[PDB]
């Protein structure tokens, strides 16, 4: 059967879940001198974990379920430490930055692989490679600088991009090592990654502030939920175009949906952006696609 | 499932020489870049002894001389130098899929002739057609709810190995399709024995059975064995035999 449902889907909930990211992270709550900002960065990631782990124990439960996880639950742990704290980071850095800025910077993945690859697993990479990342340098150093300095937002988007850079790392490793199954790996990181962050407000009382925020904007609620909805729904279309395709086409079009995702949000959103900036983030989206072309 | 070749039934040597065995899949057992198989050493009367995880990682105290290569289909032990002490039959075994398969095996000879366990098999040796058995495989000197997989092998006549059922520390049990319906595998945490369970045996199941520990790291590698207990199945009762 042909199988362009992957595409759609994947593109669908993925661009709803961005447009969703940014009408709660970046909404303006009140107006005049009771106008408040949503600082609940901690609460958001608990709920997209707990829906993510949900979706992903009825997947397993139901398709695929004679496998046997081999992989230890403290590797579960440590990958899921820095799996929550990369998505975190990337939502706290939207309370400074623009939302196409948090997005162009999320994408620069490859950068903190590689390096961490250079640096510590000691890899090497064909000339292509290094050619791919220094387009996409190029294009980030067009995009986040002018001729016209770093604060806040710049440095939770690098602390964001090492730590996804190590989870990346922590995952080949264990899936090499452990043959680990997709649904399995988000499973586990999920459930890990919700019961640290429920550890986490409850002993920082973010709960109770949140929650009286909610009662002050009731409408949130179903934000957040059909956010947390739409991301497991595009963690199971993904795990789907996975098991299909691959990993190559599941990165190509997540690329394309990261681009139509900052289109649509300087369009609707009317986020500024200049002629110039727009060089740099095309250059780095191709970048990025010839890097995953060229392995 | 998938089915391993070797191709040199026998290999002829002469000490000092270098010798290249080879092992061939039905099916790639590469997953993420890392291939999924295992080599083993069984000298005559004894468990196999377990060599290499992955295609070329050595298992840690084995001589330098053993060194495995090779990926996707097609694989090859080689040993440089090569002494009357590694004269034996070399098996080898994927873990892509779920029956893990061995070899036929490979046998080598000279050219002009707290982590220590103890497992210990136990049951019937002669058994009648069609009737149940039960083997007992009793853990000294490990818990065998701590860690690591228990597993039951049997070795048909022929050198011919099986995998045959484990039960984890953990509990959970993974079984072999085509026994799956014949056998069961139970444990006993307070004894620390863990139990094979086989009903309605036939004559194709005369072997001798292993209960073996495992872990796993690039594939399941069963590291310890146990010495292992004849199973005959024979309509009449053998006797002066
Ligand atoms: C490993 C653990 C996993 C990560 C856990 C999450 C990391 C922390 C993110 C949440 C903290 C939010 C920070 C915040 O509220 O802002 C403060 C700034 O945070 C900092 O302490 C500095 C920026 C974030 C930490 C990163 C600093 C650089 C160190 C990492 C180097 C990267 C390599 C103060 O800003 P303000 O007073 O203007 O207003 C804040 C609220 N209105
Ligand atoms: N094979 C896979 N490819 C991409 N993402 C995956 C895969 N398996 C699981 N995921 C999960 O899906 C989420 C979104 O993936 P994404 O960042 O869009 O992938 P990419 O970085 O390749 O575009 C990630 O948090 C990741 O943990």
């Amino acid at each position: 059967l042909r199988l362009p449902l992957c595409f759609l889907g994947v593109f669908v909930c993925y661009f709803y879940y961005g447009i969703l990211q940014e009408k709660i992270t970046r909404g303006k709550y009140g107006e005049g001198a009771k106008q408040e900002t949503f600082t609940f960065a901690l609460t958001l990631v608990f709920i997209q974990c707990v829906i993510n782990a949900v979706f992903a124990k009825i997947l397993i439960q139901f398709f695929d379920t004679a496998r046997v996880d081999h992989t230890r639950s403290w590797l579960y742990a440590a990958c899921s430490i820095s799996y929550l704290g990369a998505m975190v980071s990337s939502n706290s850095a939207l309370q400074f930055v623009n939302y196409p800025t948090q997005v162009l910077g999320k994408s620069c993945k490859p950068i903190p692989v590689m390096l961490l690859g250079v640096t510590l697993l000691k890899k090497k990479y064909p000339l292509a490679k290094y050619l791919c990342v220094l387009l996409i340098v190029a294009g980030v150093a067009l995009f986040m600088y002018k001729p016209k300095t770093v604060g806040y937002g710049e440095l939770l988007l690098l602390l964001s991009l090492t730590l996804d850079g190590l989870t990346g790392v922590s995952q080949d490793h264990m899936r090499a090592h452990y043959q680990t199954g997709s649904n399995h790996m988000m499973l586990n990181i999920n459930l890990w990654s919700t019961l640290l962050l429920g550890m986490g407000i409850l002993f920082t009382g973010e709960l109770w502030e949140f929650l009286s925020f909610a009662e002050r904007y009731p409408a949130i609620i179903y934000n957040i939920l059909l956010f947390g909805l739409t991301s497991a729904l595009g963690q199971s279309f993904i795990f789907m175009t996975v098991v299909y395709f691959g990993p190559l086409t599941c990165s190509i079009i997540t690329t394309t949906r990261k681009f139509f995702t900052i289109l649509a949000s300087v369009i609707l959103f009317a986020n500024p952006i200049s002629p110039m900036q727009w060089v740099g983030t095309v250059l780095v989206f191709l970048g990025l696609g010839l890097d995953a072309k060229f392995g | 499932d998938i089915v391993m070749t070797q191709s040199p039934a026998s290999l002829t040597v002469s000490l000092g020489q270098s010798v290249t065995i080879s092992c061939r899949a039905s099916e790639n057992v590469e997953y993420y870049g890392t291939s999924l198989m295992q080599w083993y050493q069984q000298k005559p009367g004894q468990p196999p002894k377990f060599l290499i995880y992955g295609a070329s990682n050595i298992e840690s105290g084995v001589p330098a001389r053993f060194s495995g290569s090779g990926s996707g289909t097609d694989f090859s032990l080689n040993i440089h130098p090569v002494e009357e002490d590694d004269i034996a039959m070399y098996f080898c075994q994927q873990s892509r899929k779920v029956p893990y398969t061995f070899g036929s095996g490979t046998k080598l000879e000279i050219k002009g002739s707290s982590g220590e366990v103890q497992l210990q098999e136990s049951g019937p040796g002669l058994v009648k057609p069609s009737q149940s058995l039960s083997l007992t495989c009793s853990v000294t000197g490990y818990s065998i709810t701590s860690d690591y997989y228990w597993n039951w092998i049997r070795q048909f006549p022929g050198n011919k190995l099986e995998w045959m059922a484990y039960i984890r520390y953990d509990g959970t049990s993974d079984y072999n399709p085509s026994l799956k319906n014949r056998i069961s595998i139970t444990r006993d945490t307070s004894k620390n024995q863990f139990f094979l369970k086989l009903n309605s045996v036939a004559t194709e199941d005369t072997a001798t059975y292993y209960c073996a520990r495992a872990y796993y790291y690039d594939g399941i590698n069963f590291d310890y064995w146990g010495q292992g207990t004849t199973l005959t199945v024979s309509s009449e009762n053998l006797y002066f035999q």
